[PDB]
């Protein structure tokens, strides 16, 4: 009774003053208020009565109260929480984090518990970027929604950044599809190599191998161009470069070669590039 | 007095000084023919301690200061480069203690044509070799003065009209059937007034609006942030447009949250969360860790109109 009186009110200094004075009553209004799921404890049927939700505030309702009550703390520990539940839309998942991010920079976290909340949200929005990046040619082409719609994985990324519908695909598009590859999880189940194929691959299809007045026309000029930008310099950097192409494959890919019927065309090149790749590595 | 060399600087001011408050100013070049912003520098140094006795507040010396920088633009409008250095500089001081109006008193004593002039190229990848790190500098600060400055003045503006709305109609209960009538007419004129001061409100919070994401969103590097890295030591500028961004970027945002609010635009006050955490500004950074918490009650609010009217937190659909 006394407990659903001091809810029905704006008294939660009541029930404060209940529960000073009390054996067990903490115990008691916890398990009182779950078994009043949407019948006594809301914050919301309650219009003092502000102060009296704020006690009510006192655990569950701590995420209305609780940011009333300026517990920036608590609200980062529950905007995440929503934000790894989010399934349903995308442009909620990242303003949930934002907003989570927002909240632990604002609270009163030591600089060593901030330091590690910001990098532990800097991996949600890591994988998040991924989606993020999508192409827009391929949005519309697949007729998707902008906002309305889900994220990608670095298989739907690099398979996006290569389709034939992503046009205008230059160096840039084919060395950030070999850049996704450290993203994976379960490398030897779900095919690294078969991939750094597919792509080297069409990577030579977009470049078209044809031949101008009987002599060979290199075409290669993207291929090339990722063959130049593969190498940072790092002989300089103390990296093993010397030797650190095998990555490509040779007699392996002229068998993709011929499921495209283009072995004719280019292999007159592609081992000609493949001799001042052996001297470049 | 030119041929002897104590008297180099002063007898062109006394000679000059007298004329200018043309022909004259032309006797003074040939006079000048027969450093500037070094003396300024040291004419400020000499304010800022002023020997024995400095006042407490104040006063004039630096106004006086404001209006030697004007005087100067003006000047250099018709040392340019130097001028819009030391407006800058100016400015700053007046930027830290919210004088709004003696910023922009000094800022319109700068040419409007001050930045087209100073360039020594057309081509703005050879300019950039040419331009000192000095004078880039000075040319994207004076830039994103004008966009804070901008946005005060709309703010204002969009302020004054929000505390403007018209009254309602005045009741007389028991009214005769000649009052009855008049008060019809002006119900209804009343509820033409309305609409217009929310049409004029929405166009003056867009316009608003626009001014403090130019300054939140500063193209090329954020608010206060220098592009150009080469330039020599000045811990005295440096320092203050970190603190410039201290000091009016979490009240920028603070006014924004609030115009977003008072024109009932929740979803996008929430917007302001991804804005602020944003790695791709920072601008979480520029604010105090209460600010911070200032901020998170502030969204909460704007959360709270957002359910009443039947949506979740964030304003998307249930």
């Amino acid at each position: 009774l006394v407990q659903i009186c001091e809810m029905t009110d704006n008294q939660s200094r009541l029930q404060r003053y209940m529960t000073l004075f009390a054996e067990q009553n903490f115990s008691d209004f916890l398990f009182r208020w779950y078994l009043e799921k949407g019948k006594r404890g809301k914050l919301l049927s309650q219009p003092h009565g502000q102060l009296a939700a704020f006690l009510q505030a006192h655990d569950h309702l701590s995420w209305l109260h609780e940011l009333n009550s300026q517990e920036f703390e608590k609200a980062h520990r529950t905007l995440q929480t929503l934000a790894n539940m989010e399934t349903r839309y995308f442009c909620k998942k990242k303003t949930l984090l934002g907003l989570s991010k927002l909240a632990a920079l604002a609270s009163d976290f030591q600089e060593d518990v901030l330091q590690e909340k910001v990098e532990e949200i800097a991996e949600q929005e890591h994988f998040l970027l991924h989606q993020e990046t999508l192409p827009k040619k391929l949005l519309e082409e697949k007729q998707l929604d902008l906002n309305a719609m889900p994220v990608l994985a670095p298989f739907q990324l690099i398979q996006l950044y290569v389709c034939e519908e992503n046009k205008r695909a230059n160096e840039n598009d084919f060395m950030k599809a070999l850049d996704l590859l450290e993203y994976i999880g379960d490398d030897s189940e779900v095919d690294v190599e078969e991939l750094k194929l597919e792509i080297l691959c069409k990577a030579i299809k977009r470049d078209e191998w044809s031949a101008t007045d009987g002599k060979d026309d290199p075409i290669e000029a993207t291929k090339d161009s990722i063959f130049v930008k593969v190498l940072q310099n790092l002989l300089n950097k103390g990296i093993e470069l010397k030797g650190y192409l095998p990555k490509a494959e040779t007699l392996l890919q002229s068998e993709e070669l011929n499921s495209l019927k283009t072995n004719s065309y280019f292999e007159f090149s592609l081992k000609a590039n493949y001799e001042c790749y052996m001297k470049m590595q | 007095v030119s041929h002897l060399p104590q008297e180099l600087a002063i007898s062109q001011y006394a000679v000059f000084l007298e004329n200018i408050t043309r022909c004259l100013e032309l006797a003074k070049e040939a006079g000048l023919d027969v450093k500037t912003v070094v003396e300024n520098t040291r004419k400020k140094d000499a304010g800022e301690f002023a020997h024995h006795d400095f006042a407490p507040a104040l006063d004039s010396g630096t106004s006086e200061e404001d209006r030697a920088k004007i005087d100067v633009i003006d000047w250099l409008v018709f040392q340019r480069a130097e001028a819009l250095k030391q407006s800058n500089a100016i400015m700053r001081k007046f930027l830290a203690s919210k004088k709004h109006e003696a910023a922009k008193e000094v800022f319109a004593k700068i040419p409007q044509d001050s930045i087209a002039e100073i360039y020594s190229q057309w081509e703005e990848q050879a300019m950039d070799s040419a331009l000192p790190a000095e004078d880039d500098n000075a040319i994207r600060e004076h830039l994103c003065i004008r966009a804070y400055l901008e946005s005060h003045e709309a703010f204002n503006e969009w302020f004054k009209h929000i505390n403007s709305p018209p009254q309602k109609p005045t009741l007389v209960g028991q009214a005769s059937f000649t009052e009855k009538v008049a008060h019809e007419h002006k119900e209804k004129k009343y509820e033409m007034d309305f609409g217009i001061w929310k049409g004029h409100l929405d166009a003056l919070t867009s316009d608003v609006k626009e001014k403090i994401y130019n300054v939140l969103l500063f193209v090329d590097g954020g608010w206060m942030v220098d592009v150009r890295e080469d330039t020599e030591e000045d811990p005295e500028r440096s320092h203050q447009m970190v603190l410039l961004r201290r000091l009016c970027l979490p009240m920028m945002c603070f006014l924004l949250h609030t115009v977003l609010h008072n024109t009932k635009q929740y979803k996008d006050c929430l917007r302001l969360a991804d804005i602020v955490s944003s790695e791709n500004q920072k601008l979480y950074t520029v604010f105090s860790k209460t600010e911070m918490r200032n901020l998170l009650q502030k969204l909460r609010e704007s959360s709270l109109m957002l359910l009443d009217l039947q949506l979740d937190p964030l304003g998307y659909e249930i």
